[PDB]
């Protein structure tokens, strides 16, 4: 009958009408979300040095405290605190908060609940338009990722500072030093994940090209090609049967998409499912399964031990590791 | 001691409610909340 | 670098964002 | 900043040093033309590991 | 690289989620015929949902 | 009697394996299951007869 | 100093997508 | 080894009983 | 069985074909369980007949003898087995079990009735019959209910569980006297899951453990007698959606829930998976490691209170953020570790100097000792040490594995969770085809996005 | 800082309830299609 | 290792583990010869 | 709280409350200080749990004086189970000394402006000479961090470069106090002892505390600070 003030309040936020959809998952999502960009704006621009690994020694991180923007972070939390609530209210004051790693837990718990609303805002949105609900699952996959480097490796390191510094030479440093620990390179996972990212780029290459190579002639030589077509006709604007003609001289006859809905299904799901494996092989390595590990693995008749690839990938490894942490170590095996 | 903390850390209190003026407001909030979705009812 | 970095990123702004704000404007003049 | 302050680290510097790290760990057996008998003394490292 | 996987599955999903009917059956794959002038999928759809 | 243990676990292997291959075959087969009522009856019943034979007879041996 | 400029710089790029979302070309539909 | 050739016979009889079953039922009639 | 044609359902998506096929779907649950209980049973018998002795069983890639050991057969104090006939008999009945569950299964599948309703209507259903899926879902958990109080028996009458908190290093214990106290079974679980916390992974006694499970088993014996005995309110109604996908996806959320909360009980807690049978928890390998590292720098005459680190902040003791005496080191990120060979030496300031002084233990060094060669760091070639290390040490510990399977179960199983909750909802609204290609509802609306 | 957690836990209350109740009240209706 | 009565029995214990993994398998071999209908 | 208490209660319910890093407090027991029979004593488990932490600057006008700081870490601050021995006289003449235990603590400081004070709270080695009333006396003050500490660019005194290898020209001349030379040089305290609220029965002293000592001066790269210490206290006496 639509007279009631919730009813008024729920026809606005289920409204499709809105310049950006709300929904049910966005009045988690939207405050979720501004909480942590205030936050992780704020922080990148003046957090004071925070206290990674425990030590009494803290890294900047912040604008102000003389970073550019490939080496500004903000940094994780203290080893101190480990997997502990650390909130605002927790701590003594804003000063300590911020020098203990109040910014980072606060911002991923942030981001945690954010993408994962985003996730349930996608679906919503999608059912509020009548259309199929798959690009929740699809994007759950770099929400995968988003979890596995934020939340899952720091509960199974057992601190939310091993967990990825929002930042650009911090996420270079948290891929050295998880390389170092776990040796990545060779998990089967990230070598699906690698061939996921990598295959995402050919196919979109090789769609692209397909599709711009097919564009029915409409427009002239000095007008945009794009041009050629207008929003909202039903007309194909590809000729689909000669690309797939193309390609199977090109490749195989046989082996090729004959169905476009084929073609786009393999597109959806080849770079989903890869990130998938490799947000699942960081979560592996978080639980310390780690990588394929040929550490003298050939040996002569003699018993004596030839060097290989992965022994020189090891020397690497050797070289990455007895550097991370160089103070905070008092005892040989690595079991933090 | 030299400043004054919550002190709230572990101890495992029921949905982290260290005084129940925390409780009392997160059961008003909900109850606030379920009183408008009710008596905005009989709707659609 | 800490002037000549400022002079290069202000003219490396200016000229293509000028280039770009003239080939707009010449497009939106025109309907 | 960081050579005149003792103090300074960043991720960046971080990254320096896990480069050094793996510079000096890996060219023994990376470049063997170059015969690099280096003692383990010389080896940069970090503490105990 | 990432932004191309991004292209790749968002506009595979995108697609396989704007879908026309055209149907009389679960299975989608089915309601596309290669020779025929009629789009497969919503563009004006995926265009709000975006 | 452990000799009378493993011949009875031997025999249920092979019964048990004639099952695997037959019950599926059997159930399937276009009006097969009808007349072959009394062999799956049988296989079933020395199945289990060699199952709680096999039982008692780890208690003596 | 540099700090003024890389502020500039990232909220600028931040005005770029306020101005792409909330004063884009609209889709014409004809 | 007397092991190794009963684990043979055992993995080779089970994993031609699964398209034993198949083949039977595709050749002994149908409703497969 | 059904093809594309007759029912619009791909090959690669045939089980949706016996969806609305209550006998067949019913054919393929049982002949699933008994694919489950077959793989208990083969397991079993496949880790007792590699099981070794003289090695502790988290040394030889054992998952399901630890669960069995941890309800106290075959070991007694110390963890140390002594049967391997109650792990052999687990296996041959789990075994025999999945020989009968796979006849009901097979048979039900090819030869057993389409539909159910039409000549078995106590077993008839329908999705959208709320009384009747409700009269299913209390059955369910009337039977899961008796399952939680057979164990509830197990440890109260019939030889006790395993408790690793009994003194000495370890024993099977008749559990006396469960808590049921409701604040403190329910402290668990309104409990937060950060550090020194933990949700319900803390849980740190067969007490809190077998009283939860006589609350568990009392509440699903109610609810049972209460769905059957009800049906959904109109809120439920107007809120859930009724076709068994939808009931699908309520149950892969939930499993993928149960299957993540599994993961971090088999990584952190120590009660329920007690360490002499599934190895060290990771905070209990690096608390073991500065505790070794500690007597041995007190054997060769060196006063650990003192001698601040290279960063000045102590080598072997420190203090908490909370004020207490902790490990020092990287250590000190597992400090809210709770173990069998660290309680008897932490006092209420946590670890006491004096304590650690005089009152050490020669079975808590050697346990130390062997967790700290054993931690659960290893390759997938189970290659124990960390990447960088020597193909010597054959060994990943279960605790490893287990969290590692588990997580990538549950997170698969909320993708599935996500898949078909959406494919529920659009198929109850009606567009899991897709558009109507002419009231397509984004052209009812107004411009400008 | 009592303050701030008391007014924290009431946003996300808040917050959380209106989610809770938004789709207790009858989203699976709010479809645009045919039932 | 098993029990005494049973030590001859072990190598058929040992395949048994993969049981499922077949079964699976089997599912798409039987699908393979009903032509993927 | 007293030691009888705190040691009723378990591991699990101090843990997360702070308790352990607070040192006993005395309620029975005569304020009279003077009525403890004097003789040679052996103190066990020395307790001192700091209630301010201030921090000398320069004012730009021109004025010396200790400001107020906050605490950045957490309760990581107060020193317990210390041993030692002590000579009191009939006369009130006492000499403290103190051997072993947890005697230091280190922590971190703010001044206002954000500035970060590091300092390595000690007691070690204190030979405090007076009367009960006050006795005070000096500590040694280690220097912070030890040899084998690596800086942001390596470095240190037993591990580490020496030299700014980051830029393969520069190596010499002004940067002595960076690179070319490194000090640890431990420092020296100076600390004020009172006692108050003596119980003699039981054999436990307690009071309050006052020291001033130096910050960390790191490598020499800045001047160290001086910190006032002021807080309460607890010790048994055999
Ligand atoms: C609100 C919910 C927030 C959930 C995420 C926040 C991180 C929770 C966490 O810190 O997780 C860890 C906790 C376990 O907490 C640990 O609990 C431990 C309890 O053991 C203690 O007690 C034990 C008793 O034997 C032992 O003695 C042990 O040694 C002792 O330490 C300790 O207290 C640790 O300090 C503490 O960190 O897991 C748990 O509580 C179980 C929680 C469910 C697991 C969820 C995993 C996947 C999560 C998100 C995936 C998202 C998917 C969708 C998007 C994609
Ligand atoms: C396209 C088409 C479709 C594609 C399908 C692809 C599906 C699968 C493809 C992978 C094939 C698997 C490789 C088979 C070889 C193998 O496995 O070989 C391994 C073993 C057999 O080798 C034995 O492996 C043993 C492993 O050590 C174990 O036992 C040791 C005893 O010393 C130690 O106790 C050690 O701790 C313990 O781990 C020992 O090394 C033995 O010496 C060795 O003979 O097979 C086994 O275990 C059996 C396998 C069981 C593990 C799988 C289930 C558990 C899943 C965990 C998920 C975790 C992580 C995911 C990735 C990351
Ligand atoms: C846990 C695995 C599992 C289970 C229990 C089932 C169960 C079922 N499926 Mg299915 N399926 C599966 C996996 C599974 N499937 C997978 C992975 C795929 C993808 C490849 C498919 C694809 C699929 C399709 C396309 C269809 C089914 C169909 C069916 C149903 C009838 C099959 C039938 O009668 O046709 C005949 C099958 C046979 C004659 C083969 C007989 C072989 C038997 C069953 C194997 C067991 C033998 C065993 C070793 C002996 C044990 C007996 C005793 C000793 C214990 C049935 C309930 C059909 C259906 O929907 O029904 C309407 C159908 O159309 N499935
Ligand atoms: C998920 C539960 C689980 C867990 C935690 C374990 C854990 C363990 N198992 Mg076990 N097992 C399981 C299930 C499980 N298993 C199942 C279902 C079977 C039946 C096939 C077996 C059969 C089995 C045997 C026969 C043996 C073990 C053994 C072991 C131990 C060593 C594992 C190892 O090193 O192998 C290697 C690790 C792997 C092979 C990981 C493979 C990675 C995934 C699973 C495959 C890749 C997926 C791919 C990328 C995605 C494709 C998607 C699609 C196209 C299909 C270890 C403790 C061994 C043991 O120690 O005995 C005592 C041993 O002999 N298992
Ligand atoms: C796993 C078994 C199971 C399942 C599948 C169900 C399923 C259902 N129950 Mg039910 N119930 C169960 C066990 C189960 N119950 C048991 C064991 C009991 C005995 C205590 C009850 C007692 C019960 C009652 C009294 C009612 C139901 C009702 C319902 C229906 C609607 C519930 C709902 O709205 O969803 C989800 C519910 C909510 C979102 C609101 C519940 C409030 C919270 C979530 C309860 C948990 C408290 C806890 C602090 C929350 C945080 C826990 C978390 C941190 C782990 C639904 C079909 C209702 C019904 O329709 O009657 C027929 C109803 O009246 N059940
Ligand atoms: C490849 C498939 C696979 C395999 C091989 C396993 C294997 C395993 N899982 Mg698992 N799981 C899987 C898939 C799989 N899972 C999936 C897809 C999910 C959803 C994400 C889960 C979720 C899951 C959870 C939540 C848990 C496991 C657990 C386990 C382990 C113990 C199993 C158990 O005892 O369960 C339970 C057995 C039953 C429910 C049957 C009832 C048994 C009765 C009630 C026991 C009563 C006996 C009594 C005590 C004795 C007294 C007798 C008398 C004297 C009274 C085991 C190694 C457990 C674990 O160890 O955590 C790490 C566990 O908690 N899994
Ligand atoms: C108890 C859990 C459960 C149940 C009952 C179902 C039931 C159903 N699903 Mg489903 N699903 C689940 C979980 C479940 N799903 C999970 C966890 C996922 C992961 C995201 C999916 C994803 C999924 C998709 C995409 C689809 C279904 C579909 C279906 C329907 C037809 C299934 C079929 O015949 O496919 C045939 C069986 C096969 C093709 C065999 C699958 C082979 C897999 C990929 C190999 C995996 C093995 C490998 C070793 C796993 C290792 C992973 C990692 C842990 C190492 C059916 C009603 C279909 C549907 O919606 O129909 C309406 C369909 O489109 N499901
Ligand atoms: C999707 C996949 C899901 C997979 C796994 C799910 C993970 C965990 C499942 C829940 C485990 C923890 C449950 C208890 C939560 C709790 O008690 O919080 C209580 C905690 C306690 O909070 C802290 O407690 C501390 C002591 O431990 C102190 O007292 C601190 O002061 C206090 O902040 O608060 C939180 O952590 C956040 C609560 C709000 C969470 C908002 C997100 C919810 C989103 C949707 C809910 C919809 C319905
Ligand atoms: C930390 C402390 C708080 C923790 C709370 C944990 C205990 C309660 C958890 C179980 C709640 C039972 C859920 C079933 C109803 C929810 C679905 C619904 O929407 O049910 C819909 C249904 C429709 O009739 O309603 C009904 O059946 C009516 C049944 C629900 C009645 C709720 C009353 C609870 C008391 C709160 C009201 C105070 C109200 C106003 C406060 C004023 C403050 C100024
Ligand atoms: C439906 C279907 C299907 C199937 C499924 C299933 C799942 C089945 C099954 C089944 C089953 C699940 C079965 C089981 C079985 C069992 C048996 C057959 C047994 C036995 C026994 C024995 C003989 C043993 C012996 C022994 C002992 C006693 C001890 C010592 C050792 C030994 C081994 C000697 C598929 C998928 C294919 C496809 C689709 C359709
Ligand atoms: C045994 C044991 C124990 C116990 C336990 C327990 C007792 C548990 C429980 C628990 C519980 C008691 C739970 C509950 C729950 C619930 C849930 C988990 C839910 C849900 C759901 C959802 C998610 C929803 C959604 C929605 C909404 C929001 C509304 C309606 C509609 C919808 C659907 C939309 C302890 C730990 C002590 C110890 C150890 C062992
Ligand atoms: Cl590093
Ligand atoms: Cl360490
Ligand atoms: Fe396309
Ligand atoms: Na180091």
């Amino acid at each position: 009958e639509n007279t009631s003030l919730w009813a008024r309040f729920c026809e606005w936020i289920t409204s499709t009408e809105n310049r950006l959809y709300i929904g049910w998952f966005g009045v988690i999502m939207i405050p979720t979300l501004l909480t942590a960009i205030s936050v992780y704006i704020i922080a990148f621009i003046a957090a004071p040095p925070v206290d990674i690994d425990g030590i009494r020694e803290p890294v900047s991180g912040s604008l102000l405290y003389g970073n550019n923007i490939i080496t500004g972070a903000v940094v994780p939390t203290s080893n101190a605190i480990g997997l502990h609530f650390y909130p605002i209210w927790e701590a003594a004051s804003l000063d300590e908060w911020l020098y203990n790693g109040g910014p980072y837990q606060l911002v991923v718990c942030h981001f945690f609940l954010g993408v994962c609303c985003y996730m349930g805002r996608e679906w919503e949105l999608s059912y509020r338009l009548g259309m199929r609900p798959w690009i929740a699952v699809a994007y759950s996959a770099p929400v995968a990722a988003a979890t596995a480097v934020f939340i899952i490796y720091p509960i199974g390191q057992g601190s939310f500072s091993d967990g990825m510094p929002l930042g650009i030479s911090g996420t270079f440093n948290f891929m050295i030093v998880f390389q170092a620990e776990h040796n990545i390179l060779m998990h089967p996972f990230h070598m699906f994940g690698v061939a996921g990212v990598f295959g995402g780029s050919l196919f979109s290459a090789m769609h692209g090209s397909l599709v711009t190579s097919s564009l029915i002639r409409e427009t002239t030589e000095n007008e945009s090609a794009n041009a050629g077509y207008k929003f909202g006709q039903e007309e194909e604007t590809y000729n689909i049967v000669a690309a797939h003609g193309y390609f199977g001289r090109l490749i195989f006859q046989y082996a090729s998409f004959n169905n476009s809905r084929s073609l786009h299904f393999f597109l959806a799901v080849w770079p989903v499912v890869c990130i998938w494996l490799t947000a699942l092989g960081i979560s592996t390595m978080a639980f310390n399964l780690n990588g394929f590990n040929f550490n003298q693995s050939v040996v002569d008749s003699n018993g004596r031990v030839l060097n290989t690839w992965a022994d020189i990938i090891n020397r690497a490894n050797l070289g990455m590791e007895v550097m991370h942490e160089r103070n905070a170590h008092n005892f040989p095996l690595d079991l933090a | 001691l030299v400043d004054d903390r919550m002190n709230g850390d572990g101890t495992g209190l029921p949905f982290g409610v260290n005084d129940g003026i925390l409780g009392w407001v997160i059961a008003g909030t909900l109850g606030t909340i379920w009183a408008i979705y009710f008596v905005s009812q009989k709707d659609l | 670098v800490n002037i000549l970095g400022l002079t290069a990123t202000a003219l490396f702004i200016i000229i293509p964002t000028s280039f770009l704000l003239i080939l707009y404007v010449k497009t939106a003049a025109s309907e | 900043r960081a050579a005149e302050d003792p103090e300074f680290e960043t991720f960046y510097t971080k990254n320096i040093l896990l480069n050094e790290g793996i510079r000096a760990w890996m060219a023994a057996q990376d470049q063997p033309h170059e015969k690099l008998t280096l003692p383990e003394e010389v080896l940069p490292r970090g503490n105990a590991l | 690289v990432l932004g191309a996987a991004l292209l790749c599955a968002i506009h595979g999903a995108t697609v396989e989620n704007t879908l026309f009917e055209d149907g009389d059956g679960a299975n989608t794959f089915r309601a596309f015929n290669p020779t025929q002038a009629e789009e497969t999928y919503s563009m004006v759809t995926a265009n709000r949902f975006w | 009697m452990t000799s009378i243990l493993q011949i009875a676990l031997l025999g249920l292997v092979l019964v048990s394996f004639a099952l695997v291959v037959g019950v599926p075959v059997v159930f399937a087969s276009p009006n097969g299951w009808t007349e072959n009522k009394g062999v799956v009856f049988s296989g079933l019943s020395v199945w289990f007869l060699l199952v709680f034979a096999v039982g008692v007879f780890n208690s003596f041996a | 100093m540099e700090a003024l400029v890389y502020t500039f710089l990232l909220i600028g790029t931040l005005g770029i997508i306020f101005f792409s979302i909330f004063f884009r070309e609209p889709p014409r539909i004809a | 080894s007397l092991t190794l050739i009963l684990q043979l016979v055992a993995l080779f009889a089970v994993v031609a009983a699964g398209p034993l079953v198949v083949v039977l039922l595709s050749v002994r009639g149908g409703n497969l | 069985g059904r093809d594309q044609e007759t029912t619009g359902f791909a090959w690669w998506a045939g089980n949706a074909r016996l969806i609305n096929l209550s006998g067949k779907l019913l054919g393929a649950h049982v002949a699933h369980a008994g694919l489950i209980v077959f793989w208990a049973g083969a397991m079993n018998l496949f880790e007792v007949s590699h099981f070794v002795p003289e090695k502790p069983m988290y040394e030889q890639g054992l998952i399901l003898l630890p669960h069995i050991a941890t309800l106290g057969y075959g070991v007694g104090p110390g963890g140390e087995v002594l049967d391997t006939f109650p792990y052999f008999v687990s296996g041959v009945l789990h075994l025999i079990s999945s020989a009968v569950l796979g006849f009901g299964g097979v048979y039900h599948s090819l030869i057993g009735p389409e539909t159910l309703e039409e000549s078995y209507p106590f077993f008839g259903y329908v999705w959208k019959d709320k009384n009747k899926m409700t009269n299913i879902l209390g059955y369910h958990l009337i039977i899961l209910g008796c399952g939680a109080w057979l164990l509830v028996l197990k440890a109260l009458y019939f030889g006790g569980v395993y408790d690793t908190w009994a003194p000495g290093g370890g024993d099977v214990r008749i559990i006396s006297n469960p808590t049921t106290n409701a604040a403190i079974i329910f402290g668990y679980i309104v409990k937060s899951p950060f550090g020194g916390d933990g949700w319900i992974v803390s849980v740190d006694n067969l007490e809190d453990i077998i009283g939860g499970h006589i609350w568990i088993g009392t509440l699903c014996i109610l609810g049972g007698i209460w769905h059957i005995y009800t049906t959904p309110w109109p809120w439920a109604r107007r809120a859930f959606v009724w076709s068994g996908e939808a009931y699908l996806s309520y149950s892969l959320a939930a499993v993928s829930l149960m299957g993540f909360t599994a993961c971090c009980f088999a990584w952190f807690n120590n009660t329920a998976y007690p360490s002499e049978f599934y190895g060290p928890t990771g905070p209990e390998a690096s608390q073991a490691q500065a505790f070794t590292f500690l007597v041995r720098d007190q054997r060769l005459g060196a006063n650990v209170a003192s001698a601040q680190g290279p960063t000045g902040l102590g080598k072997y003791l420190m203090r908490s953020p909370t004020g207490e005496i902790i490990f020092g080191g990287e250590t000190m990120r597992f400090w809210d570790f709770r173990g069998p060979w660290v309680e008897p030496l932490r006092g209420p300031s946590g670890l006491d100097l004096v304590k650690l002084k005089n009152d050490i233990q020669p079975w808590q060094e050697r346990r130390a000792a062997e967790y700290m060669t054993h931690a659960p760091l290893g390759s997938l070639n189970s290659v124990g040490g960390v990447a960088t290390e020597i193909n010597a040490v054959n060994f990943v510990s279960p605790r490893s594995w287990l969290a590692t399977s588990h997580f990538c179960l549950g997170f698969f199983f909320f993708v599935g969770h996500l898949w078909h909750a959406g494919r529920a909802r659009a198929a109850a609204a009606g567009f899991e085809k897709g558009i109507d290609r002419v009231d397509e509802p984004v052209l009812s609306m107004r411009p400008l996005d | 800082m009592l303050t701030l957690k008391i007014f924290v836990y009431t946003v996300v209350t808040f917050f959380v309830g209106l989610f809770i109740f938004g789709f207790l009240s009858n989203d699976p209706s709010r479809n645009p299609g045919k039932g | 290792k098993l029990p005494e009565a049973y030590a001859p029995f072990s190598p058929i214990v040992d395949v048994l583990p993969i049981i499922p993994v077949l079964f699976i398998l089997l599912a798409f071999v039987w699908q393979a010869s009903v032509s993927f209908r | 709280l007293t030691y009888d208490e705190l040691q009723g209660l378990t591991y699990l319910q101090v843990k997360g409350t702070g308790i352990a890093n607070t040192c006993p407090v005395v309620e029975q027991g005569t304020s009279n200080v003077r009525e403890l029979k004097p003789g040679d004593y052996k103190l066990e488990k020395f307790c001192m749990e700091p209630t301010s932490f201030t921090v000398k600057e320069e004012d730009a006008k021109g004025r010396e004086e200790f400001v107020k700081t906050k605490l950045l870490t957490r309760l990581t601050y107060g020193l317990d189970g210390m041993n030692g021995s002590m000579k009191i006289n009939n006369d009130g003449s006492v000499e403290f000394r103190e051997d072993e235990g947890l005697d230091y603590a280190a922590t971190t400081v703010k001044l206002p402006g954000g500035e970060y004070v590091p300092f390595l709270f000690t007691i070690k080695e204190f030979d405090g000479k007076g009367t009960l009333d006050s006795f005070s006396g000096d500590f040694l003050v280690p220097s912070y961090r030890g040899s084998t500490f690596l800086d942001p660019k390596g470095r240190g005194g037993a591990t580490g470069y020496d030299n700014a290898i980051a830029l393969p020209a520069k190596a010499d001349a002004d940067e002595i106090q960076r690179l070319n030379n490194k000090s640890y040089t431990p420092g020296k305290g100076s600390a004020v002892f009172s006692v108050a609220k003596v119980d003699t029965e039981t054999g436990e002293i307690a009071g309050v505390f006052e020291s001033i000592q130096p910050s960390d001066t790191e490598m020499g790269a800045h001047p160290a600070k001086d910190i006032k210490i002021t807080g309460l206290w607890y010790g048994q006496l055999t």
